[PDB]
């Protein structure tokens, strides 16, 4: 049976943004119930291109998927931020939630082409899609009025803005709170930029203004926190409504009657709930078990306040909506990738539905074991802990540890850059691990970003963090399983952090690698701009200081470079290399074994599927260089090791 | 991260959750 590597990971393909949770609106059912509709994305890394599809399926299982329009490029995930009407893009796609029309016969959706987004409709047995809205700015949103008419939304404002900075350029533009230079050179267009609502005849092609009412329909969203059963109004809400990290528990109001408390321990934290006038029920979704490592739905009478439980699993259900007495949902497992699933809501029982890819017991997959321990601050932690498909008990192997999430499918960690079942194939052992809660999570915070700014202060939750890496080492390495000696280290994001913190405040990793870098003043200060640099301060970030100041000296490469001895490999998006600069240059000037790595038209998250397998590769033939001392001897790879024996060879 | 949310990823204007 073939074994999983980087050429069949990077193809498994997806539906929905990246990092999907319990609400993200993935699917959507038609209003009869009978067929699911979704977008479906694969990846090609000799074409360099993701295909997408929209796809429609019949609920009852019966007969095969349609696809009903197959094309468009990534639409990337956009929103304000600081201030700024449109931030620099994550790297992450736009969840495509398509619109059906009310007679269940046509899907309305947004599409990119030629860069630019527009409305689109499908007619839902296969016959074709085509756009029907354009405009000068893309289109942000979508719904269907009635059979024949669309409203949709925009900001023409910030094209107009664009235009006037352009026109400023002329005379030169002073360097202020409208510039972010890691990402480009020019001004931001400012907040507030408002959104304009028009509505689109499809029988005659004129277009109007919106009334308040049609807007209404647009703007409002469900809260998937409320539900009414009858004349019950069930929400969720905390004894301290200020402090965000009291529980939320489930509450009921008949009409406008005084809300009843349910006192159950079942009722605490409800990520989603939805309510069954017929049936008479609620039901809900949670997390629960050691860390909050599985998923728990329950179903509750709704005459009282006794939740059962009737379903749980390690594992994500994503985007689920009710058809009667079933939810459909997306769901996501440890060796399950993303597909779509149906929850019986009586018995519990989940049952396949479509699954966009083929069975992988088709190919021969590492083993997976669930791991939980109490840290050395008390908190419960779980990760997860894969092996090579070989595996004969009494081998010590070499580690390499993946970050920062582990609820789902194992795929490349948080923002899907390091290849876990592929370097499970190659030998390694891999620590899938799954960040565990702050301190500052279990006392009282009125703000989230009040929460940052005790976690970042003396890095107290970076050690947390790191002690609780090194506590997962420790036990991998008295079950016999590792060699401490031979750990590397990824990273993206707030992994990468965790990356620099990690190899300036103890000695045991033996390579590493990372997105980004880097943690110092250079890249929070400087490259930020004033206003993201004078915002973060709130959250704990000291960019007030310069490099040398107290608060960088525990993660500057800069301050640091002379005793950094490890091997650090950096692939970096061009859109964030410039802060990686001041502190590779210093390692290179000490002499230390680092690499940068430059990929262009990139960002944060990575989105070109070539480059996501050739970062899957190098990082792979990395960790097999210093951890296992192996060569590929493919000759497009010589050059390669040729520069890495270089590395080697600088630290005697 | 991926997700644009609460909380920070990293330090360079990114968010979580």
């Amino acid at each position: 049976a073939p074994p999983v590597t980087p050429e069949v990971l990077v193809r498994l393909a997806d539906i929905g943004t990246m990092s999907a949770s319990e609400t993200t609106p993935l699917l959507s059912l038609s209003p009869d119930g009978r067929y699911v509709a979704f977008q479906v994305r694969q990846a090609d890394p000799v074409t360099n291109l993701n295909v997408f599809r929209m796809v429609v399926k019949a609920t009852d299982g019966a007969t095969d998927a349609i696809d009903v329009d197959v094309g468009g490029e990534y639409l990337f995930w956009t929103i304000p931020s600081w201030g700024y009407a449109r931030n620099a893009p994550s790297g992450a796609n736009l969840t495509i939630q398509p619109r059906w029309s009310p007679s269940g016969t046509h899907l309305a959706y947004l599409r990119q082409d030629q860069g630019r987004v527009r409305v689109w409709r499908a007619s839902v047995k296969g016959e074709g899609a085509s756009p029907v809205i354009e405009d000068a700015y893309d289109i942000e949103d979508v719904q269907w009025l009635d059979d024949n008419t669309l409203i949709y939304s925009g900001r023409p404002g910030f094209v107009e803005a664009e235009a006037e900075i352009e026109r400023e350029g002329r005379r030169g533009w002073v360097y202020d709170e409208r510039f972010h230079p890691l990402t480009g050179a020019r001004p931001r267009v400012l907040e507030p930029i408002s959104i304009v609502y028009q509505v689109l005849d499809l029988k005659t092609g004129t277009r109007r203004a919106a009334t308040p009412t049609e807007v209404a329909r647009l703007r409002e969203k469900p809260d998937p926190l409320r539900a009414m059963v009858g004349r019950t109004t069930f929400s969720v809400s905390r004894t301290d409504p200020q402090n965000i990290n009291a529980p939320t528990t489930l509450v009921a109001r008949r009409g406008e009657g005084e809300p009843v408390r349910c006192d159950e321990e079942a009722c605490q934290n409800i990520t989603r709930m939805w309510g069954d006038e017929t049936a008479n029920v609620l039901y809900f979704l949670r997390r629960e078990g050691w860390a909050s490592n599985e998923m728990a739905l329950y179903r509750m009478p709704a005459d009282a306040l006794k939740p059962v439980r009737i379903w749980h699993a390690t594992g994500l259900l994503q985007g689920c909506e009710r058809q009667a007495k079933r939810l459909i949902c997306a769901q996501e497992s440890a060796l399950q990738p993303r597909r779509l699933v149906t929850l019986n809501l009586t018995s519990g029982q989940m049952s396949p539905l479509y699954d966009p890819n083929p069975d992988l017991s088709r190919y021969r997959l590492p083993k997976v074991e669930r791991l939980t321990l109490r840290n050395r601050n008390g908190i419960e932690v779980f990760s997860d802990l894969v092996l090579p498909p070989d595996y004969q008990l009494g081998t010590r192997l070499p580690l390499v540890i993946v970050q920062y999430s582990s609820r789902g499918f194992l795929r490349g960690g948080t923002g899907d850059e390091n290849p876990i079942l592929p370097l499970a194939t190659a030998g390694f052992a891999v620590l899938s691990f799954h960040s565990p809660r702050s301190e500052a999570s279990y006392q009282r915070f009125t703000s989230p970003i009040a929460q940052s700014k005790a976690e970042y202060s003396n890095w107290r939750n970076r050690w947390n963090i790191l002690h609780t890496l090194e506590d997962l080492i420790d036990d991998l390495d008295r079950r016999g399983v590792i060699d401490p000696a031979r750990v590397g280290l990824t990273g993206l994001a707030d992994g990468a952090t965790t990356v620099h913190f990690g190899l300036i405040n103890s000695h045991r990793f033996a390579a590493a690698v990372t997105s980004s870098c880097c943690t110092d003043s250079f890249t929070a200060s400087v490259m930020n701009g004033p206003r993201i640099s004078g915002a973060l301060k709130a959250y704990g970030i000291e960019t007030d200081q310069a490099d040398d100041g107290p608060f960088w000296a525990a993660t500057s490469f800069v301050v640091n470079a002379s005793r950094l001895d490890t091997p650090l490999l950096i692939q970096s998006a061009d859109e964030e290399y410039l802060g990686a600069l001041p502190g590779f240059t210093a390692l290179q000037q000490a002499r230390k074994p680092v690499e940068l790595i430059i990929y262009p038209n990139e960002h944060h998250v990575k989105w070109q599927p070539a480059h996501r397998l050739a970062v899957y590769n190098r990082t792979i033939d990395w960790f097999r260089f210093w951890l296992m001392d192996q060569s590929d001897p493919a000759p497009d790879k010589a050059a390669q090791y040729d520069r890495w024996r270089a590395l080697r060879a600088l630290r005697q | 991260g991926p997700t644009p949310m609460v909380g920070l990823d990293s330090v360079s204007g990114q968010y979580w959750d």
